[PDB]
């Protein structure tokens, strides 16, 4: 019910409809913040 | 204003009792006066002008007559808790935009179909708790409803402590955040205000409105933020303005069919009601049949003004005149 | 309202209080089992040879 | 308005034109500034975005 | 969409009576489905019951009095129906906030 | 009220030529003339011509069923009297 | 026709022979209460004739 | 064509007077006019003028006011004069009384063409 | 005259309403004749083809369906309220009024397809002038 | 008109439905007239041919 | 329905005079003149 | 019904200026 088509790996936050990876963690943004999943 | 009638209606303000024809000295005293053959009953007023007697009421063709209180004739302010929905969420997400609509449906017109939309927006952050929301809200909306450049008072809103959950902090446009202070606001209050009366040409209407909230995404799903709930009233508008609209309307029975057109020529019919005082209302409500093979009614009704002092001391002395003198069972209220 | 009323087609009746149409359906029907007998007029049960 | 969003300008002129207008009237000619046009820019982007 | 004679109205913005659905024509029936029951071609009543004149038609004079009073007084009867032949070529989808 | 016809022809505007129509649908179905009789007289004596006999005007009524225990059947005895006289005019 | 263009109509021509703007009352349906009496008497003669 | 005709119940009822309309101006229409007869010859009309019994009202020209407290006229033109004339009998062709008040009242602005014609035509010259 | 022709047709003495005679037994000496019939579509398009605008043509254009002496029932000076009526006739009080409602008017404008054509015809006052002028050549 | 040449037959008046009349005793006077009878295939190709 | 008359003689195509006919079907049912007997009315007459 | 004929009708007079009517009436005829 909120599409993600893309996924960048970067050291800073790159958009909201964008999924962030950094090294060993997945953070989406959900509820006004980053949320990593595992 | 401008009323229904049942093919007449006459009013007559009780301010005073004399109950004798000589005693009627000052301006809107009244006399009920009947014979001791119970047939027939009329009312001797003395107007700004002069005695003046009613309708004479031949009492076996009365239908009803009923008195009514002052409590039953005030419009209550109607409130809308606005709150939180727990079950979305407990505390405020730090991202979206929470806008709150208040749809009114009466703005300029009569009809549901004038509207008017009027708003309140908060951009919920990070650590803001429910009670920084509700501080932030009602400033927010008191900004829109409660401002100085408004043409109508649209609506008064409020909040709540949770510690003293009973008792209204009223929030003005002025409002600064500093003068709210607490941390244990629970819910947003708006209530109807009272418009603005004319004597006889703006009557005593109100403008209704329903607080809808607009969708936010939580998870992922644009879900609904608020819930607005009827509260039970808490204040009440007088009854001053629709006893003078009732008088300057049922005068004009009794006198002038226009009231002030054309104005180097009018008739200033002296009005006796004060707006600033709250009345009883009794309705004597007959007809009229004469003894022929026209057995068509015409009905009647006479309307008796008195003010009350908070324990109806006038018009339950003003209906034991009535009883005891034509042999009705008006109830006392 | 009155322009959505105004789509719709007309029919004078003949006074009456009441008006009745009739609705149809199909001839052809596939009909249920009871239960199927042998030639010597017991039943077959499920758990029955051919 | 504290903070600019579409959200409340579509459903400010949403209502207002579902009350007031008919469909083929709903032309809103908004008239701003030179750091308004940035700010109907920033958010329709945020929404496009979506 | 009428906010005046629908009266409930719906938490997502505006009346609730304009999120229902409905789907009027459904096929080729060869008759009229839908259509507008009347009794011996349109009857209608404009009775009149007036005194000793009539402000509606604007008549002075009555040889044949209703009663005697200074009034007029007007009467309008009509018998109306509406027609579904068949309610299966009508598909509806409600809101349940209407009740039913 | 019909509008002044005292007017000159400007003042007989379209609005003015509009009333007069509005008057005469609205008002006037009036039917009282000195002369002529009333509506319902006269679709009674064409109504016993094409055999349709109404029961209220032969009787007090105390039916409105198409059967002759409670109806009362029609015997045109009337229109072979008129189709002398309408044959007659014809061959004149 | 030559002055109105249209004034037209369709092959079919014909005429109703009633009275007055009404539903035309025939010389059978003048005569068809007088035949249904006739049958019910007819018939009461001829079960005095077959008795 | 609603010009000084009344179209109606099947039939085309004139009261005589013939607006001209839709050619175009003397310079803007291609044949210099609508050329309504071979009589001259090249009888021209435009845009404004109308005619009654053969007389053409000028669109062009203007009233002087020596000639319209004189006379009596509405219009400001001579054309737009003839169109003031004819409104009264526009709506009842077969009038009797209205085609003796339009003709007894067509030569009074025939006559006052006649002198406003005749007022410039000795003014230029002199 | 209509279609450019003259016409002439007898007037169902049930839809003429003459008002304004003096007990003259003449018709032509009414003031005000108004003359009701339920003319089809295409008898108005016969008759007014040359004064119907286009926006008057969509008004017989979008017209519901079709329907087919009951057009609608008026009565005046009513003594009493009780009206009876279910299978299209109106019943009243048994001797105060007419007892039974036979169609006394065509109020419904439009019956079967056919349309309501109302045309009112009436005696209104001109203005005019008498004038009293000489013969030239004589003293006339 | 049929088969080149003009022909008249005789309406009749159970087969006709005569549709938008103006309480006219007329026929010609409809503005739309519906034909169903039952006809040969003979009749059907001496008419419609072409 | 019985479709649009007031078109011009270039959109009365040959889905439009199909209409008519469609329209027309099942239509010999019904009485439709206020100056006619039924059919059932007239064929107890014959 | 009662045969009743009602007949009904309205009036005034107006006297614009009763500076200029003058009246002595003799003292039976007041009070």
């Amino acid at each position: 019910m909120k599409t993600l088509r893309t996924l960048k790996i970067s050291p800073n936050a790159p958009d909201i409809n964008s999924v962030w990876l950094y090294k060993g963690t997945m953070k989406y943004f959900n509820n006004g913040e980053w949320e990593t999943i595992g | 204003m401008v009323i229904s009638i049942n093919q007449v209606r006459q009013l007559y303000v009780a301010k005073a009792l004399k109950a004798n024809t000589a005693a009627l000295t000052t301006a809107g005293d009244i006399v009920p006066k009947a014979d001791t053959a119970k047939t027939t009953l009329y009312f001797q007023s003395m107007s700004p002008a002069g005695i003046v007697a009613s309708d004479k009421i031949n009492l076996k063709h009365v239908l009803y007559a009923k008195a009514t209180p002052s409590e039953a004739l005030a419009h209550k302010l109607v409130r809308y808790s606005v709150t939180l929905d727990a079950d979305v969420s407990a505390t405020p997400v730090a991202g979206q935009n929470y806008i709150l609509r208040l749809a009114f449906r009466q703005y300029i017109g009569l009809s549901e179909e004038d509207q008017y939309f009027k708003y309140g927006e908060v951009i919920a952050r990070s650590g803001m708790t429910a009670s920084d929301f509700y501080k932030k809200m009602a400033i927010s909306l008191a900004k829109n409803l409660e401002n100085k450049t408004e043409s109508t008072p649209l609506v008064n809103i409020y909040l709540i402590s949770a510690a003293a959950a009973s008792t209204d902090v009223p929030v003005t446009s002025a409002t600064k955040e500093s003068d709210l202070t607490a941390t244990d606001y629970n819910q947003i209050i708006i209530e109807e205000t009272e418009q603005p009366w004319v004597l006889g040409m703006m009557p005593q209407a109100f403008i209704p409105f329903t607080p809808q909230f607009l969708t936010i995404t939580v998870d992922g799903e644009d879900r609904l933020w608020g819930v607005a709930t009827v509260v039970t009233p808490t204040k009440t508008v007088p009854d001053g303005h629709l006893i003078a609209d009732l008088e300057y309307f049922c005068m004009g029975a009794r006198g002038d069919i226009y009231r002030g057109m054309g104005y180097p020529n009018i008739i200033k019919t002296t009005y006796l009601v004060d707006p600033g005082a709250v009345y009883d209302v009794l309705d004597i409500h007959y007809f009229y049949t004469g003894s022929n093979e026209s057995v068509q009614k015409s009905e009647k009704t006479i309307t008796l003004v008195a003010v009350d002092d908070g324990s109806h001391t006038a018009m339950n002395a003003l209906i034991g005149a009535i009883n005891t003198a034509s042999g009705l069972t008006i109830a006392t209220l | 309202l009155d322009t959505f009323l105004n789509s719709f087609p007309t029919r004078e009746f003949e006074d009456d209080n009441e008006y009745y149409w009739d609705v149809i359906g199909s001839s052809r029907r596939n009909i249920p089992l009871v239960e199927a007998r042998d030639e010597n007029g017991v039943v077959v049960a499920a758990n029955a040879a051919n | 308005y504290n903070t600019f969003s579409l959200k409340l300008l579509e459903d400010a002129l949403y209502e207002l034109s579902a009350s007031k207008l008919a469909m083929d009237d709903r032309l809103f000619v908004i008239k701003t500034g030179e750091r308004g046009a940035i700010q109907f820019h920033k958010e329709v982007l945020k929404t496009v975005s979506g | 969409d009428d906010p005046v004679r629908n009266k409930i109205l719906h938490p997502m913005g505006g009346v609730a009576f304009s999120y229902r659905y409905d789907i009027w024509y459904i096929g080729t029936m060869d008759q009229p489905n839908i259509f507008k029951c009347k009794i011996k071609g349109d009857n209608e009543y404009r009775g009149y019951q007036w005194g000793i004149r009539n402000p509606f038609t604007g008549q002075k004079g009555n040889p044949y009095m209703s009663f005697d009073e200074d009034s007029a007084v007007i009467h309008r009867m009509a018998t109306l129906g509406v027609c579904v032949l068949d309610p299966t070529r009508t598909m509806s989808l409600i809101p349940a906030i209407l009740q039913g | 009220n019909f509008p002044r016809q005292m007017l000159p022809f400007s003042k007989k505007t379209k609005q003015w030529r509009k009333d007069c129509l509005l008057w005469a649908n609205q008002k006037t179905f009036f039917n009282y003339s000195l002369v002529r009789k009333s509506v319902i007289h006269k679709k009674i004596n064409y109504d016993l011509l094409n055999g349709r006999l109404h029961m209220s005007d032969l009787e007090l009524v105390l039916i409105k069923a198409a059967y002759i225990p409670d109806r009362l059947q029609h015997y045109p005895i009337m229109n072979s009297k008129l189709n002398v006289l309408r044959g007659e005019e014809s061959k004149r | 026709r030559l002055n109105n263009p249209s004034r037209c109509h369709f092959g079919i021509v014909g005429s109703i022979y009633n009275l007055n703007d009404s539903r035309p009352f025939s010389l059978v349906d003048m005569m068809k209460p007088y035949n249904y009496l006739y049958d019910a008497i007819h018939d009461r003669l001829n079960k005095a004739i077959a008795s | 064509a609603f010009g000084g005709w009344l179209n109606t119940q099947g039939g085309d009822f004139t009261n005589g007077v013939t607006f001209i309309n839709e050619g175009g101006s003397h310079e803007e229409n291609p044949y210099q006019g609508i050329q309504i007869g071979v009589d001259g010859a090249p009888n021209l009309v435009e845009q404004g003028e109308v005619v009654y019994d053969d007389y053409v009202f000028s669109d062009r020209m203007e009233i002087p006011d020596d000639i319209r407290k004189e006379y009596k006229l509405r219009g400001k033109t001579f054309a737009k004069a003839a169109k003031s004339a004819q409104r009264e009998s526009e709506e009842r062709p077969n009038d009797p009384l209205s085609t003796k008040g339009l003709q007894a009242a067509m030569e009074r602005i025939a006559t006052a063409q006649e002198e406003a014609r005749q007022r410039k035509e000795a003014h230029r010259e002199g | 005259i209509v279609g450019g022709e003259p016409v002439i047709e007898r007037v169902n003495p049930l839809k003429i309403r003459i008002f304004k005679s003096g007990y003259s037994n003449k018709v032509e000496d009414a003031d005000m004749i108004i003359l009701e019939d339920y003319w089809s579509p295409g008898r108005v398009i016969d008759t007014y083809y040359d004064v119907l605008s286009p926006k008057d043509i969509k008004y017989i254009e979008t017209m519901p369906d079709y329907i087919g002496e009951r057009y609608g029932f008026v009565n005046q000076n009513m003594i009493g309220d009780e009206i009876t009526v279910r299978d299209g006739t109106y019943f009243f009080d048994p001797a105060n009024l007419f007892t039974e409602g036979i169609a006394n008017s065509l109020l419904p404008y439009d019956l079967a397809g056919n349309l309501r054509v109302l045309r009112l015809y009436w005696k209104s006052k001109r203005k005019i002038l008498k004038v009293k002028s000489y013969d030239p050549e004589t003293g006339e």
